[PDB]
């Protein structure tokens, strides 16, 4: 019958680990780098768009950063489309929370449920796993700003700042070398666009090639802001830390 | 009897590669080329209609398709995966969007049900990627005119000019010599014809080539008059007389 | 290689389940071949009873599937009567659901749809059938649509299909160069059939007794095949000539 | 509107000696004001030494002796030919009766 | 590979096969049918001197007038006990009687080839089911994965179990009353067993019509234990 | 060889190499034998121990007061086989008040094996059966293999060594065949048929299994004492 | 069932509820506690139809701590009213609704706020500063429109609660046995054992 | 290669190897027949005797469907009353919806539709079997084979199994004498000689001779085996034709 | 619904897709649980090539299934959520039908009958998760400790340890936890544990956890500096 077709996409290795998910982890490894950046003001999301052509439009443009709520966004490093997926699900989950229980999701419940689909997909159902790695940047008033990755082995852990994508060995080092407890968040902004930077596999990091957001505490008191970054604004914001 | 094949028929290679996603692709390359120019005032996309007998009636295989009244698609790639995305985009334009809102979606949003669609390809039990490439074209009120690339993985673009298929390396190095802001749909339309004569061997007239915009709205193509707000579709395909006469001043 | 099995790609991006349902096609060594006149929709196919003990009348591969479409399959008659059937119940429920007769290209549309699922669903095979449609259309006039193993699909001025193909398809396009127009110029359907005969003549350079043909005709309003005495008539009528 | 019940008539009667038992019914069969039978025997000897009369609505009676006998024959199919005592056919029989408690056999049963 | 339901051409179910084959790896499991009872003993086999070994539960009752050991995947037989357990219930429900233990042997088994492409693979464990009932007495029964159950005067399974079946060819007969049952398990189980045999590293129980099925405390084991050296030495 | 894998897969001779298995379990099981005269039919089976502290594997099965059959090879096959045939018989005599015809049983049986023969991922039933009982047309043997053949005889045997108790009843075909009005004769011919595929041992009390069914008589085996008469 | 009463003071919510158990013309027991603790700071109070009222309690206090379990947190009385409204809105559109009316009474601790909330049966919430389902409300509205204060102490809160009781047992035609009263504050939940 | 390992998979000639391995298990069973005739049809059949103690007249292989159809196949037997079984539920259910017996041609093609939609999937197997069937309906009478890829036609006479070649040849010689037509009579005759003719190829183990038969003038329409003397009359005319 | 037979018999009578499950829960951060006269304490390394971790909000190693229950674990930390999930559910639902809280050993049977069931059904792989259950029995005083395993069978023990370089740990324990004398103590019963995960961890910095149960639903984690002296003064006893 169609056994002979059937690739096995949720089996152990004889070491122990899952193939497919491993393959996944491969293929993220070659995605546009994202960082985020965490801050006792707010936080960053920064990330490097695929190698542009001049005729994309850059400003009608979303592949790295979205928004899933007004207190919560995620940085996408992988395929998009499998993102989409997860991202409308996380949003739906959301709402779903929100009409329960009168009040906006907390940030880890929607991690977790989010990594908990793409964790059935390496156990059952013979499916391959979504080819996607998130950072969630977020705001509750449990544990204020909060960061976490996910990745396609459904696992998840927070951070104080964190890469996904390509060349995070390089970027963690960097992170790890100039980050500090009681930083801001405009030094946050500058430590992630330098850490892009020195990264990046282009010869100069230029506004049309990133994507990038803070979640602040940035409003009329005690009230959170998400601000996804226009082109015009990424290039001021590029100038005004001396990249170009 | 019934479908066994509830397991995925595209997974990760070591490397992290999604053969099938890339085969897909491949056939993409090997497909005709096709086009698409944003202007200020308009879009337009076009192809080359390239007959399998001359015993064939080429008007009767449309690549350039209405999807809305404001939106039209073409592609490069397997002809009959087209055709069903088409007959399925059109469907999922009513069934989750004017059957709730009262209205047509806006491009990004018909666009993205488009790639939900070839995104699940990819990954359901049973099933190989569709082997196409679109380029969406459309208006919307909020906004303006926008031009979509949806890729076999379900990813899409917008772009204000590129090309697809066959010749689309030559192609995409040409429309960036020719575009600019300030285009007007006129003048991209001269700019599409040029770039699709490069690619083209035989024929190259209004029988041969198949273009469409989305331009001014069409009171006279509408059907009917009386409601003020119902202006008409901003979809217009060229007809074969309209591409000659373009065709003498090149 | 398992991608040369199921209808996944191959990594030249092709599909070989597809290219061998083509190669079957081919297996029954029958050429088809469709006209139209002004009024009419000609078909005609070869036919071939190697045993004599089979029924000759039988032996056929051109089918009524509505009141007023015609189909000639070339492909093995397992496959083509499985198309036949589903494009029968087809045009039935068309006609059920909306009100009027479903128009030839639309179940050639239908149809191509339904074969372009076999190639993306691994469970189904391709059926290993061409399907020639045929029609007097009561919007577009005399009509030829046809339907192959990828789900392709395209209506034609005038089509050939099977071994020696090429063969008809270029003495067909040589005929339409030299007449200049998109059909036979002929009032009667006998005589459009009789030009149909007389160019498969030429083309494969053979000769046909009455019972080395079948013939189907579709008018305004109906759809028949005939019989091997309308055909000998046919053919008596070329041979005076 | 469809009634799926009637009232074929008859009586019953079952007394228990030291070393036997009888069970005794009357042959009449009655709908309304007619006789359809004046013999149609409504006790019967079910197999292991037990005899079973469901009175009251004889098509209901009739269903549930013809599962009863049964019951007993995968008995012994099942339980390599053991015989089935009298207290484990009335507990057997129960079940048989409260699986229809939403749409009874409209009987008295005595065995 | 190949499904899971396939013969071998020698007329075999591979996977039954190959889960007798995890069987034999299993901990020994002794059981001998007398005249006054049915004796089932079990090697613990506690893989590290911290796991505390009562919590090793090889034997098991499935009613008080059936109880069941096992050998081999140990986990796998959860569900078969469940199914034992509720069979025997339920027919006590339905008949108002006890089950007999062939027809509770038999309910058990039937799950056995119940695998396929319903569960994905056979059980990997075997049983020794032991009980009285009125019509046919003591008995004991060997249930495999296989669905086949066999009647036995004495039977072992588990990994010394071929040594230790030659044993019980010579020292069954039709006479032994319960206590030299007890004694020839102990025996039998000494003898196959890697470790010396203690009353923490084995466990006896029994089934008598009189007081149903009961798992000796290691108090009571450990004085049979005594008795057996005894014994040995005095001859 | 590659052909095996599963029921659903022809060999290039057109075989059915997972079916031509199943037939060889039933080569490897203990051997049973079946005879009918007029009145009667009987079945004798020679039933396989696992060691000298077991029991003696039951090889036969009642299915109804009229009809009952003998297994040789995977014994839970025939119980679910055997179950069907139970239910059958049942459904013939709530339904109809007929006793189901043993030709019909045979029918049903052939219809049953079948199915596991054409579709994925079951497997063929492992195991022959020799099917007697006294219907509307008198005495009747069956022999079922899991390849669906079923197949009327006077007599048969199978199992291993089936092939010398198969001869000898091919020889006194004419013998038998008018052991009418006398179960004990007709008992000891197939007692006898089926010692010509002993070796190495002989019929004992706890190792021989007789059933019969004929004109007055319901099906019945018999097992233990009741067999020494035979010996 | 029958009685059940909430008033919210300053810093605590007061839930007092009837100790009866009735069915036909037989009081079957009079010292029936119509409450469930839902979290530390949370009380549930219920009536409605018989076996319903338990059952739907019971089953949102599983809920309850389940969520308190799997996050390690208190969910506000809010979420917890918000939740349980759902409930009994699906509900009402089932093949058989929960017949039960509830008050929900809880010490908010992070905005160090008593709240009360009654719903309905049909999944209609309200927050109030007092409140009552069955008959009670057709005297204690009225009652407490009249006598409440919204700085009262819970002592305060619990002498507007004694004459609440006694116009019920004055006016009431059926004999409701008492009833136990439960402070919710800041520390917690605790029961007043001579009422 | 491994094209022929799984059903529904087309070789790179276009063929379906399964099916082509069905039909290799057709032509290593027992010869069958059907000659069509005047007014009706005659199925025959050559059953082996593999032993003695196979019950003479007790095996039978013909099967009927309906009240006025009759199916003789050669293969794995169990496929063709699979087959069979099919049919009959295909007959009941054109009866039921359209009160007329069902008609042979569109008894062909339910057939037909069932045997090719086994060649689509790769969990099912092809039948193993080829049938000829046939009968008397409004229209006349009706003769058919199909084979283990959906394949049928009408047929004058038709052969299949072990001695086919023989048969074939045989039945064609029929058709040549007889251009004007055969009776039913006559055709029961024919038929077992060809069965005795065919017999030829399979030598080892002699056989039992089966005869069916539908005539609208001699079995009023309807299915009937040719049982005593007229099989007797035909076994004795077979006997005669060999020596 | 995907069907097929992934823990299947190999010929030597092994579940290959069960064994790699195994190898999986080898793969992972150590963890011991050790019981005392009185308490159960549960200790999990934290493997150190991961700094600018966020401590307050990353999932911890141990997680409580009821208030008086705790399970920890070594193996895929997804598959670990999901068990933890059915466990916790149960949890509430037996309280809700029995009107009584589990006992560890129910909860543990619970636990291990879970993942059995995935090494028999089609269509799923093996649980790559081994855990130790720890906890008091409502109105018990008597502590508990349980292990499962990808195959499903458990067992109680008087201190175990699983994941990687467990078998060093084992060692450890094995020779230096009396039966006749277990940890009479917090105190020591915390010293004992530390120990034990000493001899495989590296610095005692941000890499080991501690967490206490003791009687009647009291459950409490340490924090860095309460493990730092356990740390530094088992060190200063060391140089002798």
């Amino acid at each position: 019958g169609s056994r002979r077709y059937d690739s096995r996409t949720t089996i152990f290795s004889p070491e122990g680990r899952l193939y497919q998910v491993e393959y996944a982890l491969e293929s993220i490894s070659h995605a546009g780098t994202a960082i985020g950046i965490m801050a006792s003001d707010g936080i960053v999301l920064a990330a490097e768009r695929k190698v542009t052509s001049t005729l994309l439009e850059q400003d009608t443009s979303t592949e790295k950063l979205y928004k899933l709520n007004d207190k919560i966004a995620v940085a996408v490093a992988g395929l998009t489309a499998d993102a989409e997926i997860l991202i409308n699900t996380a949003r739906i989950h959301a709402q779903n929370y929100l009409k329960t229980y009168n009040e906006d999701i907390p940030v880890e419940i929607l991690v977790r449920r989010l990594s908990d689909i793409k964790q059935g997909y390496t156990q059952h159902g013979g499916l391959r796993p979504f080819g996607v790695s998130f950072i969630y940047a977020g705001y509750d008033d449990r544990y204020g700003y909060q960061l976490y990755t996910s990745n396609p082995s459904g696992n998840y852990t927070g951070w104080k700042a964190i890469s996904v994508g390509a060349n995070t060995s390089a970027a963690q080092t960097l992170l790890q070398m100039d980050y500090k407890d009681d930083m801001k968040v405009d030094d946050a902004i500058e430590l992630a666009l330098k850490t892009l930077s020195k990264t990046t596999d282009s010869s100069a990091l230029t506004y049309d090639r990133l994507e990038f957001a803070t979640i602040r505490k940035g409003a009329n008191d005690g009230e959170v802001y998400q601000k996804i970054f226009k082109p015009q604004e990424i290039k001021d914001i590029l100038v005004k830390t001396g990249i170009t | 009897m019934t479908d066994r094949y509830s397991f995925s028929l595209t997974t990760f290679s070591p490397s992290g590669k999604l053969g099938q996603i890339d085969y897909a692709l491949t056939a993409v390359k090997q497909g005709v080329t096709s086009l698409g120019i944003k202007a200020t005032n308009g879009v337009v996309i076009a192809t080359e209609k390239k007959s399998s007998s001359p015993l064939a009636m080429s008007e009767t295989l449309s690549k350039v398709s209405l999807l809305t009244p404001d939106i039209g698609a073409v592609y490069s790639g397997m002809g009959p995966d087209y055709r069903v995305l088409v007959d399925k985009s059109r469907k999922v334009a009513h069934t989750s969007y004017k059957r709730i809102y009262g209205e047509y979606p806006p491009t990004k949003l018909l666009v993205s049900e488009v790639a939900k669609i070839m995104q699940e390809a990819t990954q359901s039990g049973g099933v190989r990627p569709f082997g196409v490439s679109l380029l969406i074209a459309g208006h919307d009120e909020f906004n303006g005119f926008s031009l979509y690339q949806v890729d076999p993985s379900g990813s899409y673009f917008p772009w204000k000019a590129t090309a697809i298929g066959k010749g689309s390396v030559a192609a995409k190095t040409f429309l960036e010599k020719r575009w600019n802001d300030e285009l007007e749909l006129e003048d991209a339309i001269h700019i599409a014809l040029l770039t699709l004569k490069e690619s083209v061997e035989g024929e190259f007239n209004g029988d041969t080539i198949e273009l469409a915009i989305i331009g001014d709205e069409n009171p006279d193509l509408l059907g009917y008059t009386g409601i003020p707000t119902d202006k008409g579709p901003r979809f217009r395909k060229l007809t074969s007389q309209e591409i000659n006469d373009r065709l003498e001043a090149l | 290689g398992y991608d040369r099995h199921i209808t996944i790609f191959s990594p030249e991006g092709r599909l070989y389940q597809v290219e061998y349902a083509f190669k079957a096609t081919n297996q029954t060594n029958i050429n088809s071949l469709a006209v139209r006149g002004k009024d009419c929709t000609v078909v005609i196919s070869q036919k071939k009873v190697p045993d004599k003990l089979l029924d000759p009348t039988t032996v056929s591969y051109i089918f009524c599937i509505s009141r007023t479409i015609g189909m000639v399959v070339n492909g093995p008659i397992p496959d083509a009567r499985n198309a036949a059937l589903r494009a029968k119940a087809e045009a039935a429920e068309f006609r059920y659901k909306y009100g009027y007769d479903m128009p030839c290209d639309v179940l050639a549309k239908r149809m191509a749809n339904l074969s372009q699922i076999y190639t993306q669903r691994a469970y189904m095979r391709p059926l290993g059938v061409i399907l020639t449609f045929v029609s007097v259309d009561e919007e577009l006039g005399p009509s030829i649509y046809k339907t192959d193993p990828a789900g392709y699909y395209v209506g034609y001025k005038a089509t050939a299909t099977g071994p020696k193909q090429q063969e008809i398809t270029t003495n067909l396009e040589n005929h339409f160069k030299k007449s200049k127009i998109d059909h036979i110029n002929e009032e009667s359907w006998e005589k459009v059939v009789e030009f149909a005969i007389t160019h498969m003549i030429d083309a494969l350079g053979t000769e046909f007794s009455k019972n080395d043909l079948e013939v189907g005709v579709a008018t305004k309003d109906k759809f028949f095949t005939l019989s091997a005495e309308n055909i000998e008539e046919r053919l008596v009528a070329i041979a005076e000539q | 509107q469809f009634n799926p019940y009637g009232d074929n008539g008859g009586t019953i009667l079952g007394i228990a000696g030291e070393d036997f038992a009888v069970l005794a019914g009357d042959t009449r069969n009655i709908t309304d004001y007619s006789i359809n039978s004046r013999y149609e025997p409504k006790v019967f000897d079910c197999g292991d030494n037990i005899v079973m009369s469901a009175n009251g609505f004889a098509a209901d009676g009739d269903a549930l002796v013809k599962r009863f006998k049964n019951s007993v024959k995968w008995y012994h199919f099942d339980h390599n030919d053991k015989k089935l005592s009298i207290n484990s056919a009335a507990r057997n029989i129960q079940h048989l009766l409260y699986g229809k408690r939403f749409f009874p056999y409209y009987v008295h049963t005595i065995i | 590979d190949r499904g899971v339901s396939t013969f071998s051409p020698e007329g075999r179910l591979f996977q039954v096969e190959y889960s007798l084959e995890a069987i034999k790896l299993g901990s020994t499991a002794i059981g001998i049918a007398t005249k006054e009872g049915v004796v089932l003993g079990v090697e613990k086999r506690a893989t590290s001197p911290l796991l505390e070994s009562d919590s090793i539960e090889k034997i098991v009752e499935i009613d008080r007038h059936i109880g069941c050991a096992m050998s081999g995947l140990t986990a796998d037989a959860r569900s078969m006990i469940e199914h034992a357990r509720t069979a025997a219930v339920t027919h006590n429900l339905y008949y108002d009687e006890d089950i007999n233990v062939e027809s509770l042997t038999q309910s058990v088994c039937d799950l056995a080839l119940r695998f396929g492409e319903l569960m994905s693979r056979p059980f990997g464990v075997a049983l020794l089911i032991a009980g009285h009932d009125a019509d046919d007495g003591y008995q004991l029964f060997h249930a495999e994965p296989s669905g086949t159950f066999y009647r036995y005067n004495a039977k072992a399974i588990g990994s010394g179990s071929e040594g230790a079946q030659a044993e019980l060819l010579n020292e069954w007969h039709s006479s032994l009353t319960l206590k030299e049952a007890e004694l020839l398990v102990l025996k039998i189980l000494k003898q196959v067993m890697e470790e010396k045999l203690d009353e923490n590293n084995a466990q006896l129980s029994c089934i008598t019509k009189q007081d149903g099925f009961k798992i000796y405390d290691n108090e009571k084991t450990a004085e049979l234990i005594k008795e057996l050296k005894e014994k040995e030495a005095a001859e | 060889n590659n052909y095996d894998g599963d029921t659903v897969t022809f060999s290039p001779t057109g075989r059915l190499f997972q079916v031509e298995y199943a037939l060889e379990a039933i080569k490897q099981g203990s051997v049973t034998v079946g005879l009918r005269s007029n009145t009667h039919a009987v079945l004798v089976a020679l039933k396989r121990n696992a060691d000298e502290l077991s029991s003696y594997q039951k090889k036969i099965i009642k299915c109804d007061e009229h009809m009952g059959l003998s297994l040789a090879g995977l014994a839970p096959d025939a119980r679910v086989l055997s179950n069907y045939l139970r239910q059958q018989c049942n459904y013939s005599s709530l339904v109809f008040n007929r006793k189901l015809a043993v030709e019909r049983a045979g029918h049903l049986l052939c219809d049953k094996a079948q199915k596991n023969t054409q579709s994925y991922g079951g497997r063929p039933y492992g195991v022959g059966l020799l099917i007697i009982g006294y219907d509307k047309s008198g005495a009747h043997l069956l022999e079922f293999q899991p390849s669906g053949n079923v197949t009327e005889l006077y007599g048969t045997a199978i199992g291993a060594r089936s092939q010398g108790a198969k001869t000898y009843l091919e020889r006194t075909l004419d013998t038998f065949i008018k052991i009418d009005g006398n179960p004990d004769e007709l008992i000891k011919a197939g007692v006898e048929a089926i010692s010509q595929s002993l070796r190495d041992e002989s019929l004992t009390v706890d190792n021989l299994s007789i059933a019969i069914v004929g004109k007055d008589t319901p099906f019945t085996i018999y097992d233990g004492e009741a067999v020494a008469k035979y010996i | 069932m029958d009685i059940i009463l909430g008033i919210r003071v300053q810093d605590s919510v007061i839930l007092a509820s009837s100790k009866a158990v009735t069915r036909g013309i037989s009081v079957l027991k009079d010292s029936d506690d119509k409450t469930r603790q839902l979290s530390p700071h949370t009380l549930m109070s219920f009536a409605g139809e018989a076996g319903d009222t338990v059952q739907f309690a019971e089953y949102i206090q599983a809920n309850i701590q389940l969520y308190s379990i799997r996050e390690d947190y208190e969910l506000s009385p809010q979420a917890v009213s918000s939740f349980v409204r759902q409930e009994l809105a699906k509900s009402i559109r089932s093949r058989r609704p929960y017949q039960v009316n509830v008050l929900i009474g809880g010490y908010d601790k992070k905005k160090n706020k008593p709240e009360l909330y009654q719903i309905d049966y049909l999944g209609t919430k309200v927050e109030l500063p007092y409140g009552a389902h069955g008959y009670s409300g057709f005297y204690t509205f009225s009652l407490l429109d009249h006598h409440y204060r919204p700085d009262m102490t819970t002592e305060e809160g619990l002498d507007l609660l004694k004459l609440c009781v006694q116009e019920l047992e004055k006016r009431m035609p059926m004999d409701f046995k008492g009833v136990i009263v439960k402070i919710v504050d800041k520390d917690g939940i605790r029961q007043v054992d001579d009422f | 290669t491994g094209y022929d390992l799984s059903n529904s998979v087309f070789s790179p000639d276009g063929r379906n190897f399964q099916v082509e391995y069905a039909v290799k298990a057709v032509e290593n069973g027992t010869t069958s027949i059907g000659i069509k005739c005047n007014d009706g049809v005659v199925f025959a059949v050559e059953k082996l005797i593999t032993s003695k103690l196979l019950v003479p007249q007790k095996n039978v292989k013909i099967q009927v469907v309906d009240r006025h159809i009759g199916c003789v196949y050669s293969g794995l037997i169990p496929d063709g009353r699979h087959l069979v079984n099919r049919g009959r539920e295909e007959a009941a259910s054109f009866k039921k919806l359209y009160k007329t017996p069902i008609p042979i041609p569109a008894f062909a093609d339910r057939l037909g539709q069932y045997v090719q939609a086994h060649t689509l999937y790769n969990s099912v197997r092809p039948f193993g079997v080829s049938t000829i069937f046939g009968g008397v309906d409004k229209n006349g009478a009706h003769l058919y084979m199909l084979e283990p890829s959906g394949s049928y036609w009408g047929y004058k006479g038709a052969a299949t199994g072990k001695g086919r070649q023989s048969a074939k040849a045989e039945l064609e010689k029929l058709v040549d004498h007889h251009p004007e037509g055969l009776s039913a009579r006559e055709a029961v005759k024919q038929a077992a000689k060809i069965i005795y003719l065919a017999h030829e190829d399979n030598k080892e183990k002699d056989f039992e001779l089966e005869i069916s038969w539908c005539s609208l003038s001699e079995t009023n329409g309807l299915h009937k085996f040719v049982k005593g003397d007229l099989l007797q009359e035909a076994i004795d005319f077979a006997q005669k034709e060999i020596n | 619904g995907y069907d097929r037979a992934l823990s299947i018999f190999s010929p030597d009578g092994h579940i290959f897709q069960v064994e790699y499950a195994l190898e999986a829960v080898k793969r992972g951060t150590c963890a011991v649980g050790v019981k005392g006269k009185n308490c159960v304490v549960l200790g999990c390394e934290r493997r150190s090539t991961l700094k600018l971790q966020d401590t307050r909000i990353t999932p911890s190693k141990v997680s409580k299934i009821d208030s008086h229950v705790v399970l920890s674990f070594s193996g895929l930390n997804a598959d670990s959520r999901i068990l933890i999930e059915k466990a916790r559910v149960e949890a509430q639902s037996h309280r809700l039908t029995l009107e009584d809280p589990v006992t560890v050993e129910y909860l543990t049977r619970y636990v291990a009958g879970v993942q059995q069931r995935y090494t028999q059904s089609g269509g799923v792989r093996p649980f790559g998760v081994s855990t130790l259950i720890a906890g008091f029995d409502p109105r018990d005083d008597e502590p508990k400790l349980y292990q499962t395993e990808p195959s499903g069978i458990y067992s109680s023990w008087s201190a175990q340890t699983i994941g990687r370089n467990s078998k060093t740990v084992r060692e450890f324990l094995e020779k230096n936890y009396d039966r006749k004398e277990p940890p009479a103590t917090v105190e020591e019963c915390v010293k004992l544990t530390v120990r034990s995960l000493l001899e495989v961890v590296q610095t005692g910095a941000k890499n080991i956890e501690i967490t206490v149960v003791k009687p009647d639903s009291d459950i409490v984690a340490l924090s860095s500096e309460e493990i730092n002296q356990y740390v530094t003064q088992i060190e200063q006893e060391k140089q002798e």
